[PDB]
RNA sequence: GGUCAAGAUAGUAAGGGUCCACGGUGGAUGCCCUGGCGCUGGAGCCGAUGAAGGACGCGAUUACCUGCGAAAAGCCCCGA
RNA sequence: AAAGGUGAAAAGAACCCCGGGAGGGGAGUGAAAGAGAACCUGAAACCGUGGACUUACAAGCAGUCAUGGCACCUUAUGCG
RNA sequence: GCGAGAGCUAACUUCCGUAGCCGAGAGGGAAACAACCCAGACCAUCAGCUAAGGUCCCUAAAUGAUCGCUCAGUGGUUAA
RNA sequence: GUAGGGGAGCGUUCAGUCCGCGGAGAAGCCAUACCGGAAGGAGUGGUGGAGCCGACUGAAGUGCGGAUGCCGGCAUGAGUAACGAUAAAAGAAGUGAGAAUCUUCUUCGCCGUAAGGACAAGGGUUCCUGGGGAAGGGUCGUCCGCCCAGGGAAAGUCGG
């Protein structure tokens, strides 16, 4: 019994090719560059996911001291003074509190400063 | 460069661009008008036009000057006896060009030269 | 000696050479004497006029 | 309006091609014929007959004979009125390709591609608008 | 509202890109058999009575193949 | 060396239209001409036409992740 | 890196010993950078703490507090 | 986690058995936002027009991105280089769907111990006539050494 490759290879190739949407040029049309681009793209997808965690970390922080200094203290002497205010621990995305309710972020500034005295 | 040269190479050497303009001049005067490439008609004009001013001389000298460019004795007599005397009123406008269509083998605009 | 091209040209890059291969439409005009079709400073090919008849057609 | 299946529809309705003719296997290079066809495209069908007698390209002849056939079918078969007609679509595609060996220096041949064209035109009334 | 100043910001595509829709080219894939492959088993020499293999011919019209051989796509006898 | 396929049946396209033709568009036949003799299917590379979103201060292994814009709504109003 | 020979107490040299890394080791730092510093990636999270290394703006985080030092851009290139 | 060892599996053809499906439409092809831990598998729609899925077992020519790998198709270079001796060509007239290129006329230029003529080798109808215009002709083509048909080839003394 002979068992030629037919239908198998086209199906595999077409699944690779379909992963290529708006890939530029022969990235979208030739199988070999499509598959090769996907190897490097693997690298990027995994690394980036882990990194995106750390990137939103950064955006968080960068808003929080901007509001903090608007109230006359930096990030450092703030997220300290909430933690030194101990039970105050809300921590996760204080960014949004600073970015939408300033009546609240002002009270948190007063709390941190009271804790540092 | 050529800041004041007059005339055309017609993608032809010295010997030929004369034997052209002589042969074409012989046909215009033998035919009244001919149809040729627009460029050869632009160069053909002043040569034939001067040549018939030579024939406006009447005398034997002008006849033999015309003969050295036009080697068919009949056309020589036509210009010498028929046309030039007809033009003896005419401060040199002896030729016009119309340009007809554009041909198909080589795509060259062509034109009429007439009297 | 013998220069030869280095990579194949991309469809994008070659098509943007050809950005300048557009033919110019003839500027056609209406013969005042014939019916229509005429090219400027030329005879009308149909009727032969260029103020009266010129060429035979 | 809605049919029982596809065997259905092949009996009940016949596909037809209003305003369309095509010259297949015309022995010319498609990118050339495309230069002149692009000059036609979207013009009022009279102008297209007018522009093509003065365009000085060799392709104008086959391209015009297709345009006349499109004008003809729109009138004789499709019963359109011809002072409305204009070239809604026109477009040239590859044909087969004749090939010959042509000897070159030192012994080697090359293959040379005599390319054909499928030139097609599709006229329609300007009663769009 | 209109000039004047300062500032900001849209649309144009010569041609390009991604996607979609529609075709062209081209002959993969599926289906098919007129063609092959092997094993098994039969059968196994032909020629001076001209072998094997060819050449030239034989048709109303015949270039190729097939059949035939100046009696030449056939002639005689027998059986179905 | 390459070698293949109308249709069940040739019913193998009378007639008309543009064209010197080639080619096509109709009318007919046929279940189908979404089978028409460059005649089963007809992938991909390659060539085009149309449309959506885009692009003429930009440095680019062509992706990846994040967010805004504009389209769209048949495993589909969503973590699209 | 340490301990030695060969070498000029040269070499991103060569040859043994010894520890660790790369080889087969991704991640953070060292501008970039296999070997150096921190640390060994089962998968997901728009949650929190630290290591090396950092906290003027590119660029996450003290234009930090207290004593001094250098007025050379030393910092940000050797010596007799 | 590289060579390497081990484990469990996905998909392809063929065979046996089962369960079945198919012109109210099969395989193949095409789109897709569903599913499974992966190989993969289903749903629905479009195409096609005659075969085929699922399960269990068995046997393999059984899984491609590479090999300056093979066959085939198609691209890039690109409307680029060239269009094969620097012995020129011009006008009129004709034929034709169509003419710079075919026919005619009249000139011009080129060979002339040749680029004229007669034979031998070799080629094999290329010869003439009438037609043609796909391809061949480096462009065109109404023409051709191309294609179709019909004719033409005569020896006692020439050569054997
Ligand atoms: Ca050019
Ligand atoms: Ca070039
Ligand atoms: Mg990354
Ligand atoms: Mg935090
Ligand atoms: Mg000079
Ligand atoms: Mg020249
Ligand atoms: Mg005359
Ligand atoms: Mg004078
Ligand atoms: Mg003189
Ligand atoms: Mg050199
Ligand atoms: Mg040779
Ligand atoms: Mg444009
Ligand atoms: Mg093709
Ligand atoms: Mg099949
Ligand atoms: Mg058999
Ligand atoms: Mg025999
Ligand atoms: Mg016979
Ligand atoms: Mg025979
Ligand atoms: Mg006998
Ligand atoms: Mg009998
Ligand atoms: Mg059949
Ligand atoms: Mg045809
Ligand atoms: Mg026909
Ligand atoms: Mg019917
Ligand atoms: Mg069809
Ligand atoms: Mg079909
Ligand atoms: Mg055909
Ligand atoms: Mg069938
Ligand atoms: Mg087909
Ligand atoms: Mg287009
Ligand atoms: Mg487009
Ligand atoms: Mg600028
Ligand atoms: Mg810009
Ligand atoms: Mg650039
Ligand atoms: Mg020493
Ligand atoms: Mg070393
Ligand atoms: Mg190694
Ligand atoms: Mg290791
Ligand atoms: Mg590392
Ligand atoms: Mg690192
Ligand atoms: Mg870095
Ligand atoms: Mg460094
Ligand atoms: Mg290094
Ligand atoms: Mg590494
Ligand atoms: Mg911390
Ligand atoms: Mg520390
Ligand atoms: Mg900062
Ligand atoms: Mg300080
Ligand atoms: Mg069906
Ligand atoms: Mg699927
Ligand atoms: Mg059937
Ligand atoms: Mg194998
Ligand atoms: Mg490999
Ligand atoms: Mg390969
Ligand atoms: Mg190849
Ligand atoms: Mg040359
Ligand atoms: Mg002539
Ligand atoms: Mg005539
Ligand atoms: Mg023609
Ligand atoms: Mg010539
Ligand atoms: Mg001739
Ligand atoms: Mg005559
Ligand atoms: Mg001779
Ligand atoms: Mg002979
Ligand atoms: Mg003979
Ligand atoms: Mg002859
Ligand atoms: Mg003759
Ligand atoms: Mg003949
Ligand atoms: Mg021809
Ligand atoms: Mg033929
Ligand atoms: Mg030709
Ligand atoms: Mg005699
Ligand atoms: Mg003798």
């Amino acid at each position: 019994p002979r068992a030629k490759t037919g239908i198998v290879r086209r199906r595999r190739h077409k699944k690779v090719l379909k992963r290529a949407k708006g890939f530029w040029g022969s990235r979208s049309k030739q199988y070999r560059n499509a598959f090769q681009t996907l190897l490097n793209a693997a690298t990027y997808e995994y690394r980036d996911r882990r990194n995106k965690k750390r990137d939103f970390r950064r955006l968080w922080i960068q808003r929080i001291n901007a509001g903090a200094r608007l109230h006359g203290m930096n990030y450092s002497t703030f997220i300290n003074g909430l933690k030194r205010a101990n039970i105050d621990l809300n921590r996760k995305v204080l960014a949004d509190i600073a970015a939408r309710e300033p009546e609240a972020f002002k009270a948190l500034v007063d709390a941190s400063r009271n804790a540092r005295q | 460069m050529r800041h004041g040269k007059a005339g055309r190479k017609l993608n032809r050497n010295s010997s030929a661009r004369v034997a052209l303009a002589r042969a074409q001049a012989t046909a215009l005067l033998r035919e009244g008008r001919i149809q040729t490439t627009l460029t050869k008609a632009k160069e053909l004009r002043p040569f034939v036009e001067q040549l018939i001013t030579t024939a406006k001389g009447g005398d034997l000298h002008s006849r033999r000057l015309v003969a050295q460019d036009i080697h068919d004795k009949d056309v020589v007599r036509k210009v010498m006896d028929e046309v030039a005397p007809k033009y003896a009123e005419r401060p040199g406008g002896y030729t016009r060009i119309l340009r007809v269509g554009t041909r198909r083998g080589d795509g060259v605009t062509m034109a009429l030269i007439e009297l | 000696k013998h220069p030869v091209p280095k990579k194949k040209t991309s469809k994008s890059k070659r098509d943007m050479r050809r950005s300048h291969h557009a033919l110019t439409a003839p500027n056609l005009t209406e013969c005042p004497q014939c019916h229509g079709k005429k090219l400027s400073h030329h005879i009308c090919p149909n009727c032969g006029y260029y103020d009266g008849r010129q060429v035979l057609a | 309006q809605t049919f029982r299946n596809k065997k259905q529809r092949k009996q009940q309705v016949k596909l037809r091609k209003p305003g369309f003719a095509v010259a297949k296997y015309v022995r010319m290079s498609p990118r050339k014929v495309r230069l002149v066809v692009d000059v036609i495209r979207g013009k009022s069908v009279q102008d297209a007959e007018d522009l093509l007698r003065f365009i000085p390209r060799s392709a104008s002849e086959p391209v015009a004979k297709v345009l006349n056939s499109a004008k003809a079918n729109a009138l004789h078969n499709d019963e359109m009125l011809e002072d409305r007609l204009f070239v809604k679509e026109a477009y040239v595609d590859a044909g087969p390709t004749l090939k010959r060996l042509i000897p070159r220096a030192r012994g080697s041949a090359n293959i040379i591609k005599k390319r054909t064209s499928h030139i097609t035109i599709i006229v329609a009334e300007k009663g769009n608008k």
